[PDB]
């Protein structure tokens, strides 16, 4: 079991690996986002002895664990390694060397995190490192150097994988399918990947040039010397925004899968769904600098970033609608891939219109480092991101794993997250429109009553994460028990109203991708002869 | 192209005499369901005989109860099933309602 | 044509129920830190 | 004999997004004209105020 | 086709006892059902028909619901479980904590009351921060 | 040389790993995995000095 | 190659087969993910 593991080769275990570290440190950046929210329940170092630079460390530990260890990792690695393969009919990744270098780069830049954690002071920069406060005259010690080379293990990762992606999808496509026969989730992972080819290269830049500013005497970003520091915010932002689609557009791809499979008709205007990820992944290069109407730019530039940044807004309300199209008028079987899809349908549009609203850029006076940006990125992030997470592991984890979850469990874990995302992440428009900045790790004792309410949803949160960590050890010792009782839901489609059940029966799993038909968990090498299509 | 509704009464009469066994049965009435229309009742009646050419009754129950949960009033499913009296006189199906009375 | 009721009236009797069930849901969703600010101390009850 | 019945989702269609339209326009015509309209009132009150003690 | 009609004492009540009969009694009325059919359908008896009917159509098996009759009463008291003990552990770690601050006090926050009217600052909104006992 | 062909049949009629077919495996591949051991254990083993705050004496 | 194949060999832990509970294991891989912050408290508090 040395060989499997360690010196893996085929892509469904680089996926359960990437899963795997991917939960432990979600499970990691959960911890973190509750002790920040713990210290920041009333007003006053309440647990953190004073250390405002602990609570910062514990901010970018949280933001850098969240986004570039649980959600990408998640997303992109274990669910593309799982079905990018899968959903086209490939046999094996091109390149699974490439694909298993990736994941077991991954876990090295988790080691070096923590022990930038853990060396002298630790990285209190924000989880942008903006200079010349992550230069070497602001935070010294090997910290930041650290973070920087987790950051660096994760770019390796991220690009390597895209490049494996686009090849596979490319290049190892069964023999009836064309490129306009494709799934969606499929489409979503190639323009993700795309945009991860396209972005990362500038992170890579601007992060050595802030190494090569901290370790090597030089200049880019120093003021003494001449270096200007909104050249990283350029090239930082330009990295960040594609990153943030990133993010996001693999849960495009999961929602159209699950909104597809339970509503039981197909998804309205699928190529139109094509034409719209692949719009706003093109989109998404052309809007950086939203994230810097405060720096003092030009009125004709910000009169032009604002209308970039809007123009994003059609094309996402193309897909939202288009979603509503397809759950008009079929059969909803409200399973929790379901209600996590509908769920992340209004959550995300309401993240999506602050967002809208912070999208102006002399609205950006009133709203920059507010809370009000962290309500509209929490929304779209944690709704967007862990809804269609949780969607894509209660909607494919019965057939990749041949355990049944408890159906029970499932919908009071739904709703206990739903409810517990909901209490902490609204009150923070609040406190932004009213003026608390952010990344503080104390505030004027005005702001004690909604920071309240929103450390009461934490607990509601991580008694969510906690639950969905027993509903794993109940899936996987109680799995065969909960397909043979009737504590699970075996068939995702039920049959339709005229079909009789022995009929049903001849012909179990009705979808139009492949993963459905294929063996509980799957074939080591499954495809021997290639899944022909008309 | 969009058919018409003659055009679809004719594709489904013709759909339903040209099928021979159960699975067809209820695949044809199945697509034939589900579209935004009720189905003109000459197909219903296609569809009655082709249930009973395959010899098997609750498909034949189900077509009444698809045109149930179909039509839109409680009046136009009167209008539909005493259009077809003598048809389901003639088979012998129930409706669900007077199946299992409740 | 036109067998039975008219489709105002089977479909108001569809919406009339729906329009305060979704007032009622989405007055939850959106107003619920109303109770808090309600039972609060900075209301000086 | 029966008349072809035809086209009940279209009708549902446009008069669901008739109606989710004008729901949303009553919640912001509520938001603006009572909600808005309130907030300047009060300010271009206290501005008269301050510009009548400034006399 | 087939014999007179199937027995009372093998079809009657079959919704109440579908899905207790072995799979091999089941097979056997299936069988003998499907023998009946091909009879002009007027012959069949009223329990042979909804025998008929529950086992092509019945709620049963692939035609079971998601949640079967307890299941939202079940999930209903889970959440409520879910938030009661949350709150439960939130009161915990909130009673293990540091002292409040010097400036969250009623007498305190009325001062700055009184220097914020004196400085008659938020003139049409509120300025007033008490918000503590 | 081309030993291409000769390497073919080599390379095929072996139940070895794949580095270790050639018969000059052994000769890279002992004494990379002596130096990769060495240098994988020394730099964490110098975690403890780095988060206690020993720097390394100049000496 | 070939590997096994099955309901538990897709995964690296072992769940059946097994001495220890599994429930060992399987709460202490997220405790200690769960700890790891608390590690990182405890350190930068001491300093
Ligand atoms: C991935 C994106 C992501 C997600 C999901 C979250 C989720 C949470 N975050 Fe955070 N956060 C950020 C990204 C994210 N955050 C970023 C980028 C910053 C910026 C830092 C800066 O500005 O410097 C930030 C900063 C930030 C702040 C602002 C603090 C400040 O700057 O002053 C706060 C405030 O409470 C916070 C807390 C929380 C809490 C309580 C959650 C809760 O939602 C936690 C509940 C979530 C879960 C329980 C997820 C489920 C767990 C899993 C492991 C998924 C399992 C599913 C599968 C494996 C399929 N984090
Ligand atoms: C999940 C990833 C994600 C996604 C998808 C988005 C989506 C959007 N974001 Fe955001 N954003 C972040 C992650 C994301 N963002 C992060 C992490 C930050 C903080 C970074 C930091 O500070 O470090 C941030 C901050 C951020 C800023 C910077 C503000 C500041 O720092 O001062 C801006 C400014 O324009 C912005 C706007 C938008 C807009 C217009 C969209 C749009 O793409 C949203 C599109 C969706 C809709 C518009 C709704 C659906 C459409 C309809 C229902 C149709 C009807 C709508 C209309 C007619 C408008 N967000
Ligand atoms: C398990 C049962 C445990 C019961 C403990 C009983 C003690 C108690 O009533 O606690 C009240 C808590 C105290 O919380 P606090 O007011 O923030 O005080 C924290 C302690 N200091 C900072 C002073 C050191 O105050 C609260 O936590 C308020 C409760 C949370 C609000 C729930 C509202 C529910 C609305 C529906
Ligand atoms: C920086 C990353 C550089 C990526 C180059 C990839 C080239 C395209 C490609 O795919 O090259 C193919 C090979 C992988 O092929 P394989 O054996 O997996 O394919 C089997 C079927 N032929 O790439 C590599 O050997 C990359 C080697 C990386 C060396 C360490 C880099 C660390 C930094
Ligand atoms: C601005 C308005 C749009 C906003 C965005 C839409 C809302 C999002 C949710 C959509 C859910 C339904 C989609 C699936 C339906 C479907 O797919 O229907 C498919 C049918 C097919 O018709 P056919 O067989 O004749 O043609 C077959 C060949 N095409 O086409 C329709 O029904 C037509 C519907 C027309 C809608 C007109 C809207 C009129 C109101 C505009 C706003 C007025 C505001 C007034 C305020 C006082
Ligand atoms: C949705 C269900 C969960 C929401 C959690 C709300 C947190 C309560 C809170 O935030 O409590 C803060 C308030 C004000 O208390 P205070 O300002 O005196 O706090 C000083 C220190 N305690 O307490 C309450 O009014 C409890 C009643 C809130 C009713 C909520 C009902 C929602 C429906
Ligand atoms: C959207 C509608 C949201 C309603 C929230 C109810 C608040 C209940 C409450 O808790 O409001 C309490 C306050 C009263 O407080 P005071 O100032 O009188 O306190 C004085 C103490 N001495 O009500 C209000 O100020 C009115 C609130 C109006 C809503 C403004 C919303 C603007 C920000 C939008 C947030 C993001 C929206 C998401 C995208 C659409
Ligand atoms: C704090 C802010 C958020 C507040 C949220 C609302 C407050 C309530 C919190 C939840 C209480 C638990 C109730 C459990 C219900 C139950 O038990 O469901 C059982 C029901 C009925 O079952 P049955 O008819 O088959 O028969 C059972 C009896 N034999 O099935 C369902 O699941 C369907 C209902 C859920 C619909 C999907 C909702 C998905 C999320 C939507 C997100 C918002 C979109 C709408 C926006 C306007
Ligand atoms: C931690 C305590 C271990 C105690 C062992 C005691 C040994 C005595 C003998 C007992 C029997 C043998 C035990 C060894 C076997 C073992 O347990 O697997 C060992 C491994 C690590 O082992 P290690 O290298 O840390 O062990 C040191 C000694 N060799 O654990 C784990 O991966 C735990 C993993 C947690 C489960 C994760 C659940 C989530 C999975 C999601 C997958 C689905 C993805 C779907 C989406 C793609
Ligand atoms: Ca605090
Ligand atoms: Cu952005
Ligand atoms: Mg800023």
């Amino acid at each position: 079991m040395v060989q499997r593991w360690l010196y893996s080769t085929n892509a469904k275990d680089i996926a359960v690996l990437y899963f795997m570290l991917a939960i432990f440190s979600g499970m990691a950046g959960t911890a973190m986002s509750l002790i920040i929210r713990l210290e920041l329940a009333a007003p006053g170092s309440q647990y953190l002895h004073g250390n405002s630079q602990l609570f910062n460390v514990l901010v970018v530990g949280h933001a850098v664990l969240m986004i570039f260890f649980l959600v990408m990792p998640a997303l992109i690695g274990g669910f593309g390694n799982y079905l990018l393969p899968l959903m086209i009919g490939a046999t094996d990744t091109a390149f699974p060397r490439i694909n298993n270098i990736a994941f077991w780069v991954l876990p090295m830049g988790l080691v070096c995190l923590v022990t930038s954690t853990l060396v002298e002071s630790g990285a209190g920069t924000g989880w942008t490192v903006y200079p010349p406060l992550s230069s070497i005259q602001a935070h010294s010690g090997p910290s930041v150097d650290l973070a920087i080379f987790a950051l660096h293990l994760t770019s390796i990762s991220s690009l390597l994988g895209a490049i494996n992606f686009i090849v596979t999808t490319l290049n190892m496509r069964t023999n009836g399918m064309t490129m306009h026969k494709l799934p969606l989730f499929v489409w979503s992972i190639f323009i993700t990947a795309f945009l991860l080819l396209l972005s990362l290269p500038v992170l890579s830049a601007g992060i050595t040039m802030l190494l090569l500013d901290r370790n090597f005497n030089t200049s880019f970003f120093e003021v003494s010397g001449g270096g200007d520091p909104i050249l990283y915010e350029h090239l930082f932002w330009f990295f960040g925004h594609p990153e943030v689609y990133i993010l996001i557009i693999p849960g495009f791809g999961i929602i159209s899968h699950v909104v597809s499979t339970y509503s039981k008709k197909p998804v309205f205007g699928e190529i139109s769904m094509v034409y719209a990820m692949a719009s706003i992944g093109l989109l998404g290069f052309l809007v950086w600098s939203h994230h810097m109407y405060i720096v003092g730019l030009d009125a004709d530039t910000r009169a032009y970033f604002t209308s970039a940044t809007m123009i994003i807004a059609i094309p996402t309300g193309i897909k939202i609608f288009s979603w509503l199209a397809t759950i008009h008028g079929g059969s909803i079987r409200l399973a929790t891939p379901m209600l996590y899809a509908i769920a992340f349908l209004f959550l995300f549009t309401m993240g999506g219109l602050t967002g809208v609203a912070l999208a102006n850029a002399s609205l950006d006076v009133a709203f920059h480092d507010t809370y009000y940006v962290v309500g509209h990125f929490h929304y779209v992030l944690s709704m967007g991101a862990i809804f269609s997470l949780f969607a894509g592991y209660y909607y494919w984890s019965p057939q990749i794993l041949g355990l049944n979850y408890n159906e029970k469990l499932a919908q009071i874990q739904f709703w206990l997250i739903f409810i517990g995302a909901n209490v902490i992440f609204f009150p923070m428009h609040f406190l932004g429109i009213n003026g608390m900045p952010r990344r503080i790790p104390d505030y004027p004792d005005a702001f004690a009553g909604w920071n309240y309410v929103a450390s009461i949803g934490s607990f509601i949160a991580t008694l969510s994460l906690f639950l969905f960590i027993y509903i794993l050890y109940d899936q996987l010792v109680n799995g065969l028990n909960n397909k043979v009782n009737n504590k699970s839901v075996i068939y995702n489609k039920a049959p339709d109203f005229v079909e009789s059940n022995t009929i049903f029966n001849l012909n179990t799993v009705k979808s139009s991708s492949i993963e459905f038909l294929l063996t509980s968990p799957p074939a080591v090498h499954s495809f021997n002869t290639p899944a022909v299509q008309s | 192209d969009e058919e018409t509704f003659e055009e679809f009464t004719a594709r489904y009469e013709k759909e339903f005499d040209e099928a021979y066994d159960l699975f067809e049965v209820q695949r044809v009435l199945n697509n034939c369901f589900s579209y935004d229309l009720v189905p003109a009742p000459a197909v219903i009646e296609k569809a009655l005989r082709a249930a009973r050419r395959v010899n098997d009754l609750p498909t034949a129950i189900r077509v009444f109860e698809a045109l149930k949960y179909k039509v839109e009033n409680e009046d136009q499913y009167k209008a539909y099933l005493d259009e077809l009296k003598d048809v389901r006189q003639e088979l012998g199906v129930p409706l669900k309602e007077e199946l299992f009375p409740s | 044509g036109r067998i039975g009721e008219s489709w105002v009236i089977t479909e108001g009797r569809r919406l009339i129920p729906e329009i305060f069930q979704w007032s009622a849901v989405l007055s939850v969703c959106l107003g619920w830190p109303g109770a808090v600010y309600f039972f609060s101390k900075a209301r000086k009850a | 004999t029966i008349a072809p019945i035809t086209g009940t989702i279209k009708r549902r269609v446009i008069m669901d997004i008739v109606l989710g339209f004008s729901l949303g326009g009553v919640m912001a015509s509520y938001w603006w004209w009572g909600f808005h309209m309130d907030k300047i009132n009060k300010r271009e009150k206290f501005y008269a105020e301050l510009a009548e003690r400034k006399k | 086709a087939q014999t007179h009609a199937l027995s009372n004492a093998a079809v009657m009540d079959l919704q109440s006892r579908w899905e207790n009969m072995p799979s091999t009694e089941q097979q056997d009325i299936v069988s003998k059902l499907s023998e009946r059919q091909k009879l002009p359908w007027a012959q069949l008896t009223e329990p042979e028909k909804q025998a008929v009917w529950y086992i092509s159509y019945g709620e049963w098996g692939p035609r079971r619901p998601v949640l079967n009759k307890g299941d939202s009463s079940f999930i209903a008291k889970g959440v409520a479980a879910g938030l009661l003990f949350s709150v439960g552990l939130f009161a915990v770690v909130r009673m293990a904590g540091g002292q409040d601050a010097k400036t969250m006090n009623k007498e305190w926050q009325l001062k700055s009351d009184e220097y914020l009217k004196s400085k008659n600052a938020n003139p049409w909104g509120g300025y007033s921060q008490v918000q503590s006992k | 040389a081309n030993k291409v062909i000769q390497l073919q049949k080599i390379f095929q009629s072996s139940t070895k790993p794949l580095w270790w077919r050639h018969p000059r495996s052994a000769l890279y591949l002992y004494p990379f995995y002596a130096i990769f051991a060495v240098a994988v254990v020394t730099p964490l083993l110098y975690i403890p000095n780095a988060i206690r705050g020993i720097k390394a004496k100049k000496a | 190659v070939h590997f096994k194949d099955g309901v538990y060999e897709n995964i690296p832990f072992k769940v059946k087969g097994r001495k220890t509970p599994y429930a060992l294991s399987h709460f202490g891989f997220f405790a200690i993910g769960f700890a790891v912050p608390f590690v990182a408290c405890y350190v930068q508090l001491k300093k």
